[PDB]
């Protein structure tokens, strides 16, 4: 009842949509057997789901936080 | 949401079906408790001391607690549900001093009808409060129905309904046969304790034996039957005939009227009632007490050889008690509350050893040094000594009866040798077989360190005494305390500045009678109001006090200055004299054991920033001689941007504070002095402290790094909000409104803004000329998810609450990405900035279900369109016949679809001001068709970009395209042509040819040897895949390209024109300025790397950043040595790319290639290098890697 909650689990939708962004990662270590796209998506969406997994157990750590 | 009651699902359930087993006859034991409800993880804001007294138990892992009446195991605590009341819904001596403190007034209703009601009275005026409900009260009326009352004051107290709703058995067979009454919950060895020489009572634990008398305590579930008879009772003549004097040794290994009726005066007088007050509640002056209304801290018991043996509870003191003991911490705080704690709770007796202890003293040595001993002070703060016994008849009553003597010593730092018996008995501790305990601070420990033999810690826990005393204080207002703990996980250090649990009431004060923190709670509001108090606290006038705290506070800037914490006891020089001020002071300490030169210590290593933030208006808003030049000096020292978001963020924002504004424009001054810069990057990554969000600060630099990886101008665009926002709320709270404008303004200019309103109140103040930004910008990749996060760490909200009636707002941007819905209510928010801005930029990025988007966005929006991106779209009629009855379009780029849009092009050739196309991938001979419809229209053109699948038609090309009159970038590609003549009159028919893109049409290239003198100042110039010989077009192009001194981008592909043409062409593009790219994918033979090498030693190349020696045929020691010296003497170049021979080129000689990266590392500016095409090893991973570390001007090193 803390209302801070709804769209942000349709944001930790988009959290586990960056989880899905992890099965790119997984998409880019299947798809090894010019790739400045590959640096880009490897580099910088790693540094997305780095900023988005503190920030997806920190709404986990917001559940596992308040009084419910 | 939901995700709790999935996951309670989740950990819940998996635990249901874990660890179900409980022993409900053995969880009733406190030492057992309170040790392992102690040392366990201790990360939640819950207090284990009434949870260990909540009627549940828990182990130590995460937090499962059972019971006896509701099975259930219970764990993820968190906020606002006590865990006494959720025990609930989820299912002699303080009475006597209580009405000893008796007034006058309450008279209405009588005093032992609240005897037999249960109250508690807590000697102030008339108030009261039970024993388990924490209200005191008085408001006494006439008619009060007690405990009518007890329900009818409040309803906090469910402890309402809770509490509302031998001499012939003197043989081991007869002992034994009353020793087969067994309880239950015991399992320890019973025969062995029939053996023990004891027979049962009738009670729960309690053993009576016949020879001595043993009965007591300690009797739990893993003891030994014969350990606590034999070591607390050795005088037992059974066990005396059983185990004498050499045999208790093992155990002895493990564990008068006027002194009796003196023992009786004094145990009468040291259970004061009145001795329970603090200035905890200063000026709020709360009535309630700080036991039962205040939670504790812990032991951390060191050993004094430097192990750290424990961290031991309160209970836990009390089990090896210390004969002579010291403890830090911090006095009038926790220490002497410690003290008074032990004589108050002295004054209970609930532990199993208390009412046996004998004589404890309590003594503050900070006042007195008084050379005389018993009878001045506890004649003098105290009511009497007594005067039949004398003063050492008094010291022989302690040295009479020593083994029980307990002593509350406090302050020996303020101590000399002066008093008489007290410094002799400190100094001769075994003369006095007693226990002795003392308080001092960590400067002077060492003094008692010689009568030591541990020492003893107070330490803040955090996680839980915070919230517990602003929990029980503050339930008048818990939406603040949700800010509190939310703020814990936005601000995980928030355990790194809570340092102290007693010096808490600045926070107190600073919700009670400082009600701005409720609507302003962040970190600066909080500790500025704990600085307050200090200037509060020992309320003083310009002393070096006020000179403690400036000089500590230039301490601070030694402290932040190198980045020094724990001191060097050097450089006093900053502060240095009269160490009582700085230590009564409490901004520092020193060093206990052993160093060379000791160390000095903090209470807390970030709070000394903030000291730094005084020290940093003491030197921003007072003499302007040197002390602002000390301020400007490391104020200049700090000068990297990106840095600037951090240590700026958290330095800066206790900048925030202290509203002052005597050269603010100066602090914001070095915000416009940030320019842009690239050094910035490891100027941050080189530093060694991060703050608070010390981890999150290491991702900070990964992901900003991430936003300079791909776009330049969206770095900059994230710094400037940081920057701009920093900086807009340090101008609006330093109220420089009217004061630094037009320097805002410079502040402004070029920035490209992304449209972010929401701290509207600190912008609104003229946004008129806060209105001249470069661009606007939203999207809907990542980048604005995550800043999303950073205030969660609205548009048209901020943006007309922000202006009622708003003014020639700027132009536009848009981006949209593939998963978009067609809510219309930000399509308002649309037709609102649409209404409000000059133009709209614009960019369809696959956006699916955007043509029920377009539709009433085209609808409510009017003919004012500039640009339009068709990135992947669906290519439908009726949305591009609402795109296209729209005028004044200026820029429409089409290059993705292979199905042809027919009707937006032959009717796009109506309308006026269009500058922008693409046909990449369409195919037409004979789309041309109403082209000339567009033939009258426009002479304003500035992007053209064609591709065909075959020929069209050209004289209308070669007409209206020779009709060109104002040039541009082009891009032409790809179709079979077959006409260099048609080609050769429109580019020798015109003017302004100095940015092509001719990548790779099928196209004989006799035409450019004859155009491109027709044209010199050409700037950009690519080509794909050609014929190039090595006479012809390596003579012809050695003229023509030798006459073009002008370009800066070069793309030259794909012949056997060969090395004469590095000769020449290398020879004039070596000698001409003012170029930047250069590639020359599929040639360059090693030969021609030795013309780029001997041609690359002398220079001439200064100006260059980006080339490209892809496709070569083969690198060897040959490319070590050409890229020796054409990779070693040119420091501006960036760009390298070595790569596509793709099967076998280990043929390097890998060692030689680890020392062209010695010569890589050479090169100062460079930035991307790529080393395709061959394998690493181990070795030149770890070589590339350090001697990429020596300059870290780079980072893109690509596999």
């Amino acid at each position: 009842m803390a209302q801070v909650i709804n769209t942000n689990v349709a944001s930790l939708t988009a959290q586990r949509n960056l989880g899905v962004s992890g099965n790119m990662m997984q998409t880019s270590i299947q798809r090894l057997s010019e790739m400045a796209s590959l640096t880009k998506n490897q580099i910088l969406q790693q540094a997305g789901t780095a900023m988005l997994a503190q920030a997806n157990s920190l709404p986990q750590s917001v559940l596992s936080l308040l009084g419910r | 949401a939901f995700q709790v009651a999935k996951s309670q699902e989740e950990e819940e359930h998996k635990e249901r079906m874990k660890m179900k087993k409980g022993f409900n006859s053995q969880m009733r034991s406190e030492a057992k408790r309170l040790k392992t409800f102690e040392t366990y993880d201790t990360f939640r804001s819950w207090t284990p001391q009434e949870m260990a007294a909540a009627g549940f138990y828990h182990t130590g892992v995460k937090l499962g607690v059972q019971c006896f009446c509701c099975s259930l195991i219970l764990f993820g605590n968190s906020l606002r549900k006590l865990p006494i009341e959720r025990h609930k819904k989820l299912r002699e001596e303080a009475r006597l001093e209580s009405f000893e403190d008796w007034p006058f007034y309450a008279h209405g209703t009588s005093p032992r009808v609240l005897s037999a009601a249960g109250f508690v009275f807590t000697g102030k005026r008339d108030t009261v409060q039970c024993f388990s409900c924490g209200g005191s009260l008085g408001n006494w009326e006439e008619g009060d129905d007690p405990w009518k009352e007890h329900a009818k004051w409040f309803p906090k107290c469910e402890f309402l309904q809770s509490k509302k709703s031998d001499s012939v058995f003197a043989n081991e067979e007869l002992r034994m046969d009353m020793f087969k009454d067994w309880p239950q919950e015991s399992p320890v060895g019973v025969e062995a304790l029939v053996r023990a020489g004891f027979f049962y009572t009738g009670k729960k634990d309690i053993v009576r034996c016949f020879s001595c008398g043993g009965c007591l305590e300690k009797w739990a579930e893993g003891d030994d039957p014969m350990e606590d008879h034999i070591k607390f009772f050795p005088e037992c003549v059974f066990l005396q005939t059983l185990k004498s004097s050499a045999e208790v040794i093992p155990t002895l290994q493990s564990q008068f009227q006027e002194a009796r009726s003196l023992s009786e005066q004094l145990r009468d007088n040291y259970t004061k009632a009145t001795f329970r007050h603090m200035n905890l509640p200063e000026v709020c002056s709360s009535l309630g007490t700080d036991h039962l209304l205040s939670c504790d801290v812990s032991i951390i018991s060191k050993h004094i050889s430097q192990p750290v043996q424990e961290a031991l509870t309160i209970p836990e003191v009390f089990s090896n008690l210390n004969s002579v003991m010291c403890v830090e911490g911090e006095t009038g705080s926790g220490k002497t509350t410690f003290l008074k704690r032990i004589a108050f709770l002295w004054a209970s007796g609930c532990c199993p050893l208390l009412y046996r202890f004998q004589l404890v003293f309590y003594l503050s040595l900070s006042s007195i040094t008084p050379d005389q001993g018993l009878a001045n002070i506890i004649c003098a703060q105290l009511l009497g000594a007594g005067g039949c016994i004398s003063e050492v008849c008094l010291s022989s009553s302690i040295q009479q009866l020593q083994h029980q003597v307990l002593f509350l010593l406090d302050d020996y730092s303020g101590l000399a040798s002066l008093p008489q018996a007290l410094h002799t008995l400190i100094t001769k501790n075994y003369l006095s077989r007693t226990c002795l305990l003392i308080a001092v601070h960590t400067n002077r420990v060492r003094d008692i360190r010689l009568y030591l033999g541990t020492s003893l810690e107070i330490q803040e826990f955090p996680f839980y005494n915070t919230v517990s005393v602003l929990r029980k204080f503050f339930s008048h207002d818990i939406i603040c305390v949700e800010k509190l703990i939310i703020y814990f996980i936005d601000n995980k250090d928030l355990q790194g500045v809570y340092k102290t649990p007693l010096f808490v009431a600045a926070v107190c004060t600073d919700w009670i009678q400082n009600a701005s923190a409720q609507d302003k709670f962040q970190d600066v509001t909080l500790f500025q109001s704990y600085m307050q108090y200090l200037s509060l606290k020992y309320k003083a006038t310009a002393e070096p006090l006020q000179a403690t705290v400036s000089s500590c506070g230039q301490l601070a800037l030694t402290g932040l200055f190198s980045s020094c914490f724990e001191f060097n006891s050097d450089d006093l020089a900053e502060a240095g004299v009269d160490e009582d001020e700085k230590l009564t002071t409490l901004l520092m300490s020193k060093f206990t054991a052993q160093r060379l030169r000791p160390v000095y210590r903090f209470l807390g290593p970030l709070f000394q920033e903030f000291l730094a933030a005084v020290r940093l208006t003491e030197l921003l808003s007072s003499d302007r001689q040197e002390d602002q030049d000390l301020g400007l000096y490391y104020l200049r020292q700090i000068d990297s941007p990106l840095k600037a978001i951090n240590s700026f963020n958290i330095f800066l924002y206790y900048v925030s504070s202290h509203s002052s504004s005597k050269a603010a424009p100066t602090v914001v001054s070095h915000l416009l002095q940030l320019v842009d810069e690239k050094e910035s990057l490891e100027n941050m990554s080189e530093n060694e402290d991060y703050m608070k969000l010390h981890p999150q600060t290491f991702l900070w630099f990964q992901f900003v790094r991430g936003l300079w990886l791909v776009s330049p101008e969206s770095s900059s665009s994230f710094v400037s909000e940081h920057l701009l926002r920093l900086a807009l709320i340090f101008a609006y709270e330093s109220n420089t409104v009217a004061e630094c404008s037009p320097f805002i303004l410079q502040f402004l200019r070029g920035k490209t803004l992304a449209l972010r309103v929401l701290n509207l109140q600190y912008f609104r103040d003229h946004p008129e000329s806060l209105l001249l930004l470069r661009s606007l910008k939203v999207s809907i990749f990542a980048q604005d998810e995550e800043i999303i996060k950073n205030y969660e760490n609205d548009i048209s909200e901020g943006y007309w609450k922000l202006s009622p009636k708003p003014c020639k707002i700027p132009k536009l941007e848009v981006q949209v990405n593939n998963t978009d819905a067609a809510d219309q209510a930000l399509l308002q928010v649309l037709m609102e900035v649409f209404s409000a801005s000059q133009s709209i930029e614009f960019r369809l990025f696959n956006s699916s279900g955007f043509l029920e988007s377009i539709c009433p966005a085209l609808e409510l929006s009017k003919a004012s369109v500039t640009k339009c991106s068709m990135s992947r779209l669906e290519l439908s009629r009726a949305e591009q016949e609402l795109l296209l009855t729209l005028p004044a379009l200026q820029s429409l780029e089409v290059s993705e679809t292979n199905q042809l849009p027919e009707q937006l092009f032959h009717n796009l050739h109506k309308f006026l001001g269009l500058k922008e196309l693409c046909v990449r991938l369409d195919g037409k001979p004979d789309v041309l068709s109403v082209l000339p419809g567009e033939f009258p229209n426009l002479h304003h053109m500035e992007k053209l970009s064609i591709r065909t699948s075959t020929e069209s038609d050209l004289s209308k090309l070669v007409k209206f395209i020779q009709n060109f009159p104002n040039l541009h970038v082009f891009h032409l590609k790809c179709d079979f042509l077959s006409n260099c003549e048609s080609l050769m009159a429109v580019l020798a028919s015109c003017k302004k040819l100095r940015e092509i893109e001719f990548s790779g049409r099928c196209f004989e290239a006799m035409t450019f040897v004859n155009i491109l003198p027709n044209f010199v100042s050409l700037k950009i110039l690519n080509l794909k895949d050609q014929q190039f010989p090595d006479k012809e077009t390596s003579e012809k192009f050695a003229q023509a390209l030798g006459s073009l001194r002008n370009l800066e981008e070069l793309l030259v592909p794909t012949g056997d024109g060969i090395h004469q043409v590095a000769k020449l062409i290398v020879r004039q593009c070596l000698q001409l300025p003012c170029l930047r790219v250069l590639t020359f994918h599929d040639i360059l033979d090693d030969d021609s790397v030795i013309e780029i090498a001997r041609a690359a030693t002398s220079g001439g190349f200064q100006k260059l950043e980006n080339l490209d020696i892809s496709m070569n045929h083969k690198i060897t020691e040959e490319g070590y040595r050409n890229f020796f010296q054409a990779l070693d003497n040119l420091p501006n170049l960036q760009e390298l790319n070595i790569c596509r021979n793709i099967p076998g080129r280990i043929q390097v000689q890998a060692t030689t290639v680890k020392a062209l990266g010695q010569c890589v590392s050479r090169l100062p500016s460079l930035i991307r290098l790529h080393m395709l095409s061959w394998l690493l090893d181990e070795e030149d991973m770890k070589v590339i890697n350090d001697v990429k570390e020596r300059h870290p001007q780079s980072k893109r090193l690509i596999i």
